[PDB]
């Protein structure tokens, strides 16, 4: 319900799985994480924890697809192909094994939170996304402190959209936002009938975002003064990245 | 809203730049008066200076300063326009063949145009809130007076720059809540 | 609304190092024109032997010159941000990127970002009569957005 | 299709204009009325602001939007021209010498300049269909009233930017049938 | 009809990725001129020693400059297709084929292909007075064509 | 005190060898600009392959030009300096640092540092009528510094 502001995670053992997903799947993101049933030396959910303060989102270079990962330290809560297969359908990030040509790697394989409907439903967009809430709302609440109230004309939305804009910069410059992107038909509809004008899936397909602010009249529990409130609705354009390879060797 | 305030320190420079004018050449008295008198009242035979309102150009966009009550949590914004007026400053003075210390309308009407715009006065008109601009012509025409005789009646136009201040109401916030929404 | 008018208008400029969270101009010139842009380029085309036209999509970045009236608040603040970033002798230069936001009347809103000053007349000139010269100033940013119809 | 309706906007903007500086300054009343009365009726003593139209420029080239009806497969097109008009706005308030709270005239057309062109009565004005361009110049000029006294009848063109829709038919189409002839 | 007026002009666009079966313009700047182009050069000579004059058919391709009303529907999707375009920073820009048809009042129609935007402000330009300048786009297409008389 | 007005404005020149403790001007000429400054620099800026913007905070030094009336005792004291400035044959030029400061009647006052003359006429040139035509000056200085606010 909060939505914004926290990833939170979940410790359960094994076959625990099917109903804990039952009861939590959906509930924006949350990370459910597979617990060695034999002892507890790896903090396990630890892996969300660790990497997320470790990104440092102002030098370009964030996102790490949160899967990839080389955990030391760590128990090997999943070791067989079904074992990994039935673990997943069911969330859940097993911190795995595998081998190549020797060797035994390690992994934190998938980083799918739970999700499902809309939700940003992976580690590295709902992590990109909180620290966006973060940033901006910093930026709002160093506006306000600076000069307090904004004049909710015309104006007002121009020191909302230039406070707000910095923030966009190093969002842009940080590998959060996409340059590209195709948005389509259903993605074209959607972007077109939430606040957006007819043109405005152009932009988000060319340079990543749309961001505008519109002023509401509310009341609140005691103010009689029917109080003025800002609304910047901003569209995040996501981001792809690979995780698996395909390969079709051909004549040997 | 400041024409009235612009006018009676117009009148009070004026009357002191004929103070200053009794000095250097000399009068028998001085008036100073609105040349479109609102009510029927007569030219007086004494060396007297007129003004006038010509036009008003604003320069510049308003500039619109916002300022919190702290009270009702309102903006007062305040758009204050920058403004030039134009006064059509002239002067009357009947000259007379038999006097010596022949000083014509002239004479009054380029010694307020040199005294307003002497740095002096100028930085005390800087202190009474507006400042002048420069008078380029000053133009001695003739006509007949009522007696049927010659009179001179020198013109110029004087270029005043001030401010005028408006406040209005504006709703305020302190508050911003978002949509993140994606794609 | 599709309508012509402008007057309404408003610019946001915030500065990384000089004014984060800054001011607002909108006291512009009447004689010169209040925001200008120089034509974009965006293209390039070469013409072959047997007529195949080659086109180039150049990199390139926008311009903005705002005039405004001097000795002013907003013009303060403008003259204060070149200054800041200006470079001469003793004095050291703050290497900032400002971002500049038009909010024109109809509802419309461009917003223009990492860019720097260009130019500037860093004295106030005085006209024939006795008025200030309007002063302009001239930007060039990187990234320009669209946001908002009617 | 658009001068009563801007007419009657253009009235309750005055008529706030009016209301406000009765705040910011005194008048005794106001009156907001149309210059040339279609009926014989008198200029009214009290403080009063007159509106009339002088011109009306198209901007623009027309610009046409073809809409289906879907019932009778009609494209109607509609036409939308770009219109700035120009209204003079006048005020006439005779100035009493004996009272000391004196307000020109000029005050009342500056503040109507003022309070039009500053940036909330812009937005109020936009969220009412139309918009407003700078005013340029306020002329205070000097004439000579019914009790032949001087009275200042300043004035000053605003240009006020709108649309109008013209709605018109056309036939559809819903096939094409080339011929492709060989050279 | 070989009358010299051409009210009741318009602009069909397509282009191949943005605006597929795309838009019309009909709403012409008034101060400058709607439709423009630079002459054209077809050829160039130069003269021998004796006087043979050398003839060059030089392959060249033609130029339009459009003149739009500011913040306009038409102008909208042309200053989107401009954008879809043009490069910059953290942007994609599409590399397409845009075609212009003129249908002048007088039944005459002319068809240009195979071109792309040379030209743009990308940024409402405020007038003295407060109307918005008049936006020009500028195009560079390879192959023109006239179809119909009268 | 924000107005646009000018009237009152002084020139004290300072010139380390010709005028220490020097002169004031104050008779401008009325047709041409009374103080004068060409627009500064004080960046360059580059377009990348990709788009990166690309700054130079060039160094530059700002210029001024300064309209006054002929055969007056400030021109003829600014004549006197850019004669012992300037360089002919036989004479020996003085090459000293001269200061600007100009007081505009509103309160505020650029001074301006370590200049040089950098034009002038040298002879009282004649206009048609037969007034003599207004001698423009021009200096180059190193240091600006604004001082005063109202």
């Amino acid at each position: 319900a909060q939505n914004n502001q926290f990833i939170y995670t979940v410790a359960t053992s094994l076959a625990n799985l099917g109903t804990l997903f039952d009861l939590v799947k959906g509930n924006a993101g949350t990370g459910l994480h597979v617990l060695s049933a034999t002892a507890a030396n790896d903090f396990v959910e630890q892996c969300p924890s660790e990497i997320f303060a470790a990104t440092n989102y102002d030098e370009p270079g964030a996102s790490q697809n949160y899967m990839y990962y080389q955990f030391p330290g760590r128990n090997i809560t999943v070791s067989d192909d079904t074992v990994a297969n039935t673990v997943d359908k069911s969330r859940g990030n097993y911190i795995g094994v595998t081998q190549a040509n020797g060797q035994q790697l390690a992994f934190y394989q998938r980083g799918i939170l739970c999700g499902g409907p809309t939700d940003a439903v992976d580690m590295n967009v709902y992590a990109n996304e909180i620290w966006l809430k973060s940033a901006i709302a910093q930026a709002l609440l160093d506006l306000f402190l600076n000069v307090n109230a904004v004049p909710a004309s015309s104006t007002g939305e121009a020191m909302v959209l230039a406070v707000l804009q910095p923030v966009l910069d190093k969002a842009t410059a940080n590998g959060t936002f996409t340059y590209g992107k195709e948005i389509s038909a259903v993605q074209q509809q959607y972007i077109t009938q939430v606040t957006g004008d007819r043109r405005a899936w152009r932009q988000v397909q060319t340079l990543g975002y749309w961001i505008n602010i519109t002023f509401s009249s509310y009341t609140n529990n005691n103010t009689g003064l029917i109080e003025w409130k800002a609304n910047y609705t901003l569209i995040y354009s996501k981001g792809d990245a690979i995780r698996f390879v395909e390969g079709s060797d051909v004549m040997i | 809203m400041f024409d009235g305030e612009l006018i009676a320190k117009m009148v009070v420079e004026l009357n002191a730049a004929m103070t200053s004018a009794q000095e250097a050449l000399q009068f028998p008295d001085f008036e100073v008066v609105q040349k479109a008198q609102p009510t029927q009242q007569g030219t007086s035979t004494r060396p007297t200076i007129f003004f006038q309102k010509l036009f008003d150009i604003p320069r510049g966009w308003p500039a619109t300063d916002w300022h919190l009550d702290n009270t009702t949590r309102k903006y007062v914004e305040i758009t204050r326009q920058h403004v030039e007026t134009t006064f059509q400053i002239s002067s009357l003075h009947w000259q007379n063949p038999e006097i010596t210390h022949v000083v014509t309308a002239s004479d009054i009407a380029n010694y307020v145009r040199a005294y307003f715009q002497a740095r002096s006065t100028i930085e005390r008109v800087k202190e009474l809130d507006f400042l002048i601009l420069r008078v380029s012509q000053i133009s001695n025409e003739a006509f007949e007076n009522d007696n049927h005789q010659f009179e001179f009646h020198p013109s110029f136009d004087m270029v005043v720059t001030y401010n005028q201040y408006i406040r209005l109401y504006e709703n305020a916030a302190y508050s911003a809540d978002g949509v993140l929404i994606g794609v | 609304m599709i309508n012509i008018s402008a007057f309404g208008s408003i610019c946001q400029f915030t500065a990384s190092r000089t004014f984060p969270n800054g001011f607002t101009v909108t006291e512009f010139a009447d004689d010169a024109d209040p925001i200008d842009s120089p034509p974009f380029t965006a293209a390039d085309t070469g013409v072959g032997l047997n007529g195949d036209m080659v086109v180039w999509n150049r990199a390139n970045i926008l311009e903005v010159v705002v005039n405004v009236i001097p000795n002013t608040e907003g013009e303060r603040n403008l003259a204060v941000l070149l200054d800041a970033n200006r470079t001469g002798k003793d004095k050291s230069g703050a290497r900032d990127v400002v971002g500049l936001v038009v909010a024109m009347p109809d509802g419309s809103k461009i917003t223009c970002t990492n860019g720097t000053p260009i130019d500037g007349v860093l004295i106030n000139a005085v006209a024939s009569v006795g008025r200030l010269k309007t002063k302009p100033y001239r930007f060039r940013f990187e990234k320009v957005i669209k946001a908002g119809t009617s």
